[PDB]
């Protein structure tokens, strides 16, 4: 019997991820019902990567302007707290 | 933990066709399953449905998916 905290919310895994990072976050996004995305879109509506913020982040900003730009910690603590926690706790903004 | 490693290192193809297929497919993703892309399908260690193609692969059904995770470990066909 699963929780639900990310039902309604689109996930982009954007960049390479150390390990196995990208089959832990696959899992815990679907394990919570997030939809995860093929591609990205301005129906996307969390960015998780590992990497640095470029200029595309803009871009896709400026297309999106509820989009936000998380870590894969986010993630990790939401399953591991069992709760939808504020991903600004774990942002990714320009350096 | 909530998420226990049920499936691990099972290769499964989860056909759209199947009935209940996300749900399905959610709760044994988050049991550490492990699906198979279509071209992939031939290389898998298990199928759900139907032995055609890729005999060599094990079958199993949705029950198996359900008896699994309420076990909490893996158990026969």
């Amino acid at each position: 019997e699963l929780p639900d905290f990310f039902q309604g919310k689109h996930f982009f895994l954007y960049g390479e991820f150390p390990g196995d990072e990208r089959r832990k976050l696959i899992r815990y996004v679907t394990a919570f019902n997030g939809e995860l995305e093929d591609y990205m879109s301005d129906r996307v509506q969390f960015v998780i990567t590992a990497q640095e913020w470029d200029p595309s982040f803009e871009e896709a900003l400026m297309d999106n302007p509820s989009l936000a730009f998380v870590r894969p910690r986010w993630i990790y603590s939401c399953n591991e707290k069992q709760k939808l926690l504020p991903h600004q706790l774990y942002g990714v903004v320009p350096q | 933990k909530v998420l226990l490693d049920i499936f691990t290192g099972v290769r499964l193809y989860l056909p759209p066709s199947t009935p209940d297929f996300s749900r399905l497919r959610r709760y044994f993703v988050a049991f550490d399953g492990d699906l198979v892309q279509e071209f992939d399908m031939t290389s898998a260690t298990h199928v759900l449905g139907s032995r055609d193609k890729n005999p060599a692969a094990q079958q199993v059904s949705p029950e198996w998916i359900w008896a699994c995770i309420r076990k909490r470990r893996l158990v026969a066909p």
